[PDB]
């Protein structure tokens, strides 16, 4: 068992490292504002037709930009959802959401969050789905990776005031990152089984005489994105447990492989921009060596699984309640640390029915603030932030000033770093005690005790960190929870989004100095081990009286 | 004022695109390449649906191979209401339930061993679980062959036919289609 | 001063018993502490008489360890400003009293009027006599000899000043040994900088330097997340079962956030400048020290600077149509008007070793031409000869201008004079060429060592010179410094400075002259030397005492402690939270969860035993870490790797080992006290 | 739930108000 973990854990890093430097590279080209091979001429074109111009805008336009997309793609959703009924492609003639539904699923689609409080094959149309969701699943994702750019390049820019143009790199980004890949894993997904097309429910008559009416729908192009944008935002409840969405162990693996593959590609785009492979090769051993310790905590935990098994007449402890049975324990496992370190709401297996251990594994890793690989764009920045923060304090025991890549740290980065690295705890904390002082956020739980507030705390930290992957116990589709955790993804994403963008614009217009003999190497393992103990021990140090409340008290129970 | 259109314009277009022709161009492609497993996989004999290939369907019958249990809403096993019974371990309705899938297993399943595989008493993740795995299977020959007047040999022989391995054996584990082997166990029969 | 004077400890412990009620809300972090001690002695007295917990006295315990909490972290703050308070008390005590020789005219002898202090202004001419205090800084005019600076510097052998020349101003409050110095006042007393150090020390409105505001930032969002997280507490075991007492939330609080640094943040800052003091540095401010930690180019004056200068007459080499008898001659006629130290020793060599003394030096025709930095002219034109001196590159273009050439023997003459190090200088009659005069200089001393020692710190320095090319090689080679520049104008000085911070480099120097003042304004790091001029010691943002070059390592020394003091404090406050958690929260949660007694691996005895040993331990860890923050971090010198290895394994390993040790053995001594 | 709670409450609220306050404007 051992012996397999470790063949798996293994083959998905190999194959994830072996295929995240080709689009590496290509996200390096995007950031370099170099168009790629073949695009010229189109994009240009396109770029008239559309009427972008050859500006280029500053952060707070930027930042503005990102903004405006986003609430006219938050309006957009909440009508197509309100008005669901009157839309076309409407086979079950299902009505339109409720105000508080349809406000959290915009929300949470436009945050790059997808929670999801509701069954999508009992609530949703296929046009709500295939143009409402998709299209958030992309423009999310988008935002996401154009503030990293922007992110980037103002670490990468010497002495000057802009920061790109935002509406250039978030077409880019979609029609030439997002668009195909997604087109090539929805036809893989196709092809091993997923679900595409536009047909009624249909009806089937069960060998036994049952009836069960069978839900369709274009399952496989938003799986194919909610795999890629790091997304998650199921089209059916079971989420990529559902056989519709994830047929076959190969399609799983595919699926965290897409994953974790624009993460891991940004870190070797940002590595590569900066000329410096050694500092996307620094962030990748860390976020590495945490997610490889999380993994192998978690298929520990669920291997010793239920302890009264062998009590009640089993053949193992394995914990295999609320597991699918063409994936092992081990790679549930795998995926819900994937998922829950990579800022995904998908969900192999529900980790309502996970144990003690492989609960708070999950959960630590979403409340520590998604840097390991969280999420496309959002992890590379958290983790900045982080970095920004093991800089200041490594300068600090050095004796110089506090220097990442040539470039000073000074009070206002500071600042804006401590305000980014608040936003979320504060959410995740005010939030759950707010859900545990009201029997509205209460009246939700599904197991009783420490797991009960482990699902509380589940929910709310999954609203805020934009994951979105659930212990789906919870009913959290009350309009209390539904604009509790609305504001949790609305705050947690965008309040991080704008004090980055802050950073960036405050990072532009210094000059990179060069190094020298008394600066510090900004790589090596003592730098990874340094970044590590940082964002280990603020998690630690925020969250484990929460644990030690919920899922710690559920172990020692 | 001058920044408006920017932003309608890439809305617009990103939204017609990534909402008309991606899904678009996904449909006509998959329709065209596999079609079978674009539509729903579905075990269709005559003009009647029996099933799809992937769902799973809930079998109780003496005869049939009985797959996981399902924690659907309504009926067992409904895609209606796919989702697991999200139960934790230090729940007693979670003990409660084992204790009676494993009374009912042991009453169903008399000339088989006192320990009963774990993916028959745990239920699955999307309640619509179509697979067990081959020791599961083994498991539940002695009843399927008493119910069936048949013989060991050949229902390991049809259950090594209807089962599928993956590419390497740690990335899931080797399954087998209950649905399609209940089928095949009836067309044997008739 | 010490390290903890008996009568500095009382009257500073009665300083924090002062500092309670306003002092504290400038600091987030004690304020915070400052507020649960109020709310927990609240509570305390709600528990004694009012409130349905019955629990007084355990209430009470906590109400009194969280106020000796802001007692210590105040006794830190006070013990370092009454520190730096004593130190500049000391430093006052000279004797500058109301005696004075106003003289209305700047001749010697006028009138032997009597002023005080307060009747002096910015332009004033004072005379002085042996063994008498000087009243005000500024440039002598006339006369020269021995100044004791001992009250001012802390160390002995008078100085030798110049009227007018390279050791021209004069430190107040210094006796004054053997002949008399004629001294015009440059700037009224009150506004010197030993009297703006002085007031910035006492009554400490010191301004904070932008890493100490940065760190302020990080240690208050530390706070805001462990404040989060204790107020979430109470619902989250209110529901489970019964709710954690307010008490016990409050201790773990004040335990949680970085009380240690927080309270120690304003000691290291005093500490640093106390300790800046201490190296007879005086700085205007915490940013330049501060910055000097991240210089890594040190600009240096040849004259003045590296060496002591007063420059004399050594070789003499004549040409071939001089022999004996005319260089001296031509050398005395073109520097008997020039006020500088090397002209004048010349003057009173010359006349000594070839006996032409009968020369006169008044002749009521005498043109005066001074001497300019740039031109590097001097010489009076008396008898139609216009007799001129200067250096090499001056007599060159000199010649070039109305004589007709040079033979090589000049050339060969001048290599010859600067093959020891002495710079060469040759005088003309204006159409002929003449014999080269050597000028010897006298390096500092033991200062190759010193310059290893930067070198081994990562700073390239550098020494701008002007002068002659192979001299200022000869005299690099000697001092052993990386690289030299010569034949340099004052503003190719500035040229390097924006040259060294166009690549982003940080850049220091050191220099005494009148025609650095941009140099200084420009620099980031300005260490002016005593010997330099009040206009350099004005622009300068720090000013040596000890006139050293090289002082820079102690400045590098004290700002690299500073800062490293900043955050091993701050990594050993972060790394005890652990402990404080496997303290606490077993601790914490005892009646409503019991099943998280397993958590206690430190084995404490009780829970209320648990809260009290970890903030008794959160009390104490401040007064056992004055000592450390009073005299800063042990500072050695090597690469940044290295370094910041040492540090995290001396003190992250240390914030994670040392508070588990520390509330086991408190808890131990409550045990066998039985008190819990 | 009761006036203990909503003065505890206030009383964080305001302690959260002030740190924000001196983070923001940290002179
Ligand atoms: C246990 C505690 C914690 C454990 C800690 C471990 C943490 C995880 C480690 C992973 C960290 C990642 C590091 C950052 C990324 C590095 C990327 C990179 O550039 O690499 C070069 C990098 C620097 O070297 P360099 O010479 O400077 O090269 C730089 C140049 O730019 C490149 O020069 P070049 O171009 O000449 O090089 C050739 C080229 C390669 O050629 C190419 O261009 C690629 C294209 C090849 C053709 C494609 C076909 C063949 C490829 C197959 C895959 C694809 C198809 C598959 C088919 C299926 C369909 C999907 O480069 C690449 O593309 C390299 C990328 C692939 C290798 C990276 C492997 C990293 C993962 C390691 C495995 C997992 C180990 C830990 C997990 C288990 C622990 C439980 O070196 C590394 O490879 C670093 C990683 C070292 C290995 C890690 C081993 C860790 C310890 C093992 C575990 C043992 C302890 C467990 C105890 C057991 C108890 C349970
Ligand atoms: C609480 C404090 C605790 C104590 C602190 C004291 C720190 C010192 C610890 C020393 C003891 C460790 C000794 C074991 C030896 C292994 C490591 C080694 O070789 O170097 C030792 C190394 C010093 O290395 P260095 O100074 O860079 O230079 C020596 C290198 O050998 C020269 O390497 P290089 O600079 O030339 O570059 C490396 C080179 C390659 O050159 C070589 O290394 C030589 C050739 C060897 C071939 C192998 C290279 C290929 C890679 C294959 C597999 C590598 C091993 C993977 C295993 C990882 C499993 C965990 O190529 C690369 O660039 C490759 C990428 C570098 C990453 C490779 C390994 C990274 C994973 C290890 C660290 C992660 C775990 C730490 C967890 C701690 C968290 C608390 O020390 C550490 O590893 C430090 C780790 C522990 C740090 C703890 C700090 C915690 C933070 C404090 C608390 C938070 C602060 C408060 C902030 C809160 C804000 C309010
Ligand atoms: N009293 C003097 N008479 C003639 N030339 C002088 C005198 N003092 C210095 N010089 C010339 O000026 C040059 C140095 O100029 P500068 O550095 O401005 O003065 P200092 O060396 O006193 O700081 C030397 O090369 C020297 O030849
Ligand atoms: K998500
Ligand atoms: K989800
Ligand atoms: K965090
Ligand atoms: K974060
Ligand atoms: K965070
Ligand atoms: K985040
Ligand atoms: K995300
Ligand atoms: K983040
Ligand atoms: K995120
Ligand atoms: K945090
Ligand atoms: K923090
Ligand atoms: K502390």
């Amino acid at each position: 068992m051992a012996a397999q973990g470790f063949l798996l854990i293994a083959t998905f890093l190999l194959v994830l490292m072996v295929l995240a430097r080709p689009l590496g590279s290509g996200l390096a080209r995007l950031i370099n504002d170099i168009p790629l091979p073949g695009t010229t001429g189109v994009e240009r074109v396109l770029f008239r037709a559309l009427g972008v111009s050859d500006r280029e805008m500053n952060w707070k336009q930027y930042l503005c930009a990102i903004l405006g997309l986003n609430m006219l793609g938050l309006a957009v959703l909440f009508f197509m959802l309100l008005g669901q009924h009157y839309l076309p492609l409407n086979p079950q003639q299902l009505p339109g959401l409720s105000w508080d539904l349809a406000l959290n699923t915009a929300v949470s689609f436009v945050t790059n969050t997808n929670w999801q409080s509701y069954s999508g094959e009992t609530t949703l149309s296929y046009f709500s789905q295939m143009a409402g969701l998709t299209v958030q699943n992309f423009l999310s994702a988008a935002s996401g990776i154009a503030v990293i750019f922007a992110l980037i390049r103002a670490f990468t820019r010497q002495s000057m005031s802009t920061l790109g143009n935002a509406w250039v790199d978030l077409l880019r980004i979609t029609l030439w990152v997002l668009v195909p890949v997604a087109l090539l894993i929805a036809l893989f997904f196709i092809q091993q089984g997923a679900l595409q097309n536009f047909l009624p429910y249909q009806a089937v008559n069960t060998v036994e005489g049952a009836q069960q009416l069978l839900p369709m729908g274009p399952v496989a192009s938003q799986e194919a994105i909610k795999m890629l944008g790091t997304n998650g935002g199921g089209f059916f409840n079971a989420n990529s447990s559902h056989p519709f969405e994830n047929p076959t162990a190969l399609t799983n693996f595919v699926q965290m492989l897409a994953i974790f593959l624009i993460p891991t590609a940004l870190c070797f785009a940002f590595g590569e921009v900066m000329g410096d492979r050694r500092q996307g090769r620094m962030l990748l051993w860390a976020m590495s060596v945490i997610f490889v310790i999380c993994v192998g905590v978690v298929m520990w935990a669920e291997v010793q699984g239920n302890p009264h098994l062998l009590a009640l007449g089993t053949d193992s402890s394995i914990n295999m309640e609320g597991k699918e049975s063409r994936f092992g324990v081990l790679v549930s496992s795998l995926f819900a640390v994937v998922t829950t370190a990579a800022s995904c709401g998908a969900v192999i297996a529900m980790h309502d029915s996970f144990t003690a251990l492989g609960g708070m594994v999950p959960m630590w890793l979403m409340q520590i603030g998604e840097v390991v690989f969280g999420g496309v764009g959002s992890g590379l920045y958290g983790m900045m932030l982080f970095v920004l923060l093991a800089v200041f304090i490594a300068g600090l025991m050095i004796g110089r000033t506090p220097e990442y890549l040539g470039k000073k740290i000074d009070v206002r980065e500071m600042k804006l770093t401590a305000l980014a690295i608040l936003v979320t705890p504060t959410l995740v904390l005010m939030g759950a005690a707010l859900a545990m002082m009201t029997d509205a956020g209460r009246s939700a739980m599904l197991n009783p005790g420490p797991h009960g507030f482990s699902e509380v705390l589940y929910a709310v930290s999954s609203a805020a960190n934009n994951n979105g992957s659930a212990f789906a116990g919870l009913s959290a589709n009350s309009p209390f929870w539904n604009c509790l955790l609305a504001f949790c993804m609305f705050v947690g994403r965008f309040g991080v989004i704008i004090p980055v963008m802050a950073i960036a614009g405050s990072l532009v217009s210094k000059k990179s100095q060069a190094a020298s003999s008394g600066t510090l190497p900004t790589h090596g393992p003592l730098f990874v081990g340094l970044l590590i103990g940082t964002v280990l021990l603020v998690g630690a140090l925020t969250f484990i009286p929460a644990l030690a409340l919920g899922p710690v008290a559920e172990y020692l129970s | 004022m001058s920044g408006l259109r920017p932003a309608l314009s890439t809305f617009i277009f990103l939204l017609l695109i990534t909402g008309g022709v991606y899904p678009l161009l996904t449909t006509v492609l998959g329709q065209w390449w596999f079609p079978w497993q674009a539509n729903g996989s579905l075990i269709r004999e005559g003009d009647t649906v029996r099933g799809s290939a992937l769902i799973g369907q809930n079998f109780t019958g003496n005869g049939y191979f009985h797959g996981r249990p399902s924690a659907t809403a309504e009926m067992p096993y409904n895609p209606q209401a796919s989702g697991g019974s999200n139960l934790a371990v230090s729940n007693p309705e979670l003990d409660k339930l084992i204790a009676a899938r494993v009374a009912a297993l042991r009453a169903a399943n008399p000339d088989a061993s006192a320990s009963v595989p774990v993916e028959l008493v745990t239920a699955s993740a999307s309640g619509l679980d179509n697979n067990i795995t081959p020791q599961a299977a083994a498991w539940q020959i002695p009843r399927v062959a008493k119910a069936r007047n048949l013989s060991v040999e050949q229902l390991t022989q049809l259950i090594a036919k209807y089962s599928q391995q993956p590419l390497v054996k740690y990335i899931g584990q080797p399954v087998v289609n209950i649905v399609e082997l209940n089928l095949a166990l009836d067309k044997l029969d008739e | 001063a010490l390290f903890e004077p008996t009568l500095v400890v009382q009257a500073l412990k009665e300083a924090v018993k002062k500092l309670n009620p306003q002092a504290q809300w400038r600091n987030p972090v004690m304020f915070i502490v400052w507020i649960g001690s109020l709310l927990t002695t609240c509570i305390s007295i709600a528990m004694a008489s009012g409130a349905m917990p019955g629990n007084a006295l355990f209430s009470a315990a906590i109400s009194g360890w969280l106020w000796i909490t802001v007692l210590f972290a105040n006794f830190a703050e006070a013990l370092a400003e009454g520190r730096s308070k004593a130190q500049a008390n000391s430093l006052k005590g000279v004797k500058k009293t109301a005696f004075a020789r106003k003289l209305r005219e700047p001749k010697y002898g006028a009138a032997a009027d009597k002023v005080p202090a307060d009747q002096l202004r910015k332009g004033d001419i004072v005379l002085v006599e042996a063994g008498d205090i000087i009243p005000c800084d500024g440039e002598v005019i006339e006369g020269g000899a021995s100044v004791d600076e001992s009250a001012i510097t802390g160390e002995s052998a008078p100085v030798i000043r110049e009227s007018g020349g390279d050791f021209a101003s004069v430190t107040g409050g210094t006796r004054i040994l053997s002949d008399w110095l004629v001294i015009e006042c440059s700037v009224n007393p009150g506004e010197t900088f030993l009297d703006r150090m002085i007031a910035m020390v006492e009554g400490a409105q010191r301004r904070k330097t932008p890493n100490e505001i940065a760190l302020t930032i990080l240690l208050i969002a530390l706070t805001i997340v462990f404040l989060l997280a204790t107020a979430t507490l109470w619902p989250f075991s209110a529901w489970g079962g019964n709710a954690v007492s307010v008490t016990v939330l409050v201790a773990l609080l004040v335990c949680l956030i970085p009380t240690t640094i927080g309270g120690l943040l304003s000691a290291i800052g005093v500490a640093g400048m106390s300790r800046m003091l201490g190296a007879n540095v005086i700085a205007t401010s915490g940013r330049a020290v501060e910055a000097a930690g991240d210089v890594d180019v040190l600009l240096l004056d040849k004259t003045g600077t590296i060496t002591l200068g007063n420059r004399q007459a050594s070789e003499f080499i004549p040409a071939q149509g001089v022999d004996e008898k005319t260089l001296a001659d031509a050398a005395q006629l073109a520097s008997l008007a020039d006020e500088t130290p090397e002209g004048r020793s010349i003057v009173i060599l010359a006349k000594q070793r070839f006996n032409l003394r009968e020369r006169d030096v008044q002749s009521l025709h005498a043109t005066f031409v001074p001497f300019t930095a740039q031109s590097r002219m001097s010489g009076i034109n008396i008898d139609n000869r216009m007799i001129r001196k200067g250096s090499v590159d001056a007599i060159r273009r000199h010649v070039e201008a109305n004589g007709g050439h040079f033979p090589t023997d000049v050339d060969q003459k001048v290599d010859q004079v600067a093959r020891q190090g002495a710079t060469p200088l040759v005088v003309v009659e204006g159409s002929r060429v003449l014999g080269v005069i050597a000028l010897k200089d006298i390096v500092k001393g033991g200062i190759k060592e010193r310059f290893a020692q930067l070198r081994k710190m990562g700073i390239k320095t550098v020494m701008i010179t002007g002068d002659n090319r192979l001299t200022a090689a000869a005299i690099a080679a000697e001092a052993g410094v990386d690289d030299f520049l010569a034949e340099a104008t004052p503003e190719a000085k500035l040229a390097l400075i924006r040259q060294y911070q166009a690549e982003g480099r940080l850049v220091a120097m050191t220099g005494d002259g009148t025609n650095d003042a941009p140099a200084l304004a420009q620099a980031d790091v300005a260490v002016a030397m005593n010997s330099g001029t009040q206009a350099a010691k004005e622009a300068g943002n720090m000013v040596d005492l000890d006139s050293n070059p090289t002082k820079l390592i102690e400045v590098v020394h004290i700002g690299k402690q500073m800062l490293m003091t900043r955050g091993s404090l701050t990594t050993f406050s972060i790394a005890n939270d652990v402990a404080k958690y496997f303290a606490i929260i077993p601790a914490a949660f005892a009646a409503t969860y019991p099943q998280l007694n397993a958590l206690n691996i430190m084995c404490l005895h009780s829970p209320d035993s648990a809260i009290l040993s970890a903030v008794i331990f959160n009390a104490l860890i401040i007064v056992f870490l004055i000592p450390l923050a009073l005299k800063g971090v042990s500072y050695k010198p090597l690469t940044a790797s290295a370094m910041l290895r040492r540090n995290l394994w001396i003190y992250g390993l240390g914030g994670l080992l040392v508070p588990f040790i520390g509330i086991k053995v408190i808890d131990l001594l409550l045990t066998v006290c039985g008190l819990v | 739930m009761s006036a203990g709670v909503i003065t505890g409450v206030l009383l964080v609220f305001l302690l959260l108000g002030y740190l924000v306050y001196a983070l923001i404007n940290a002179e």
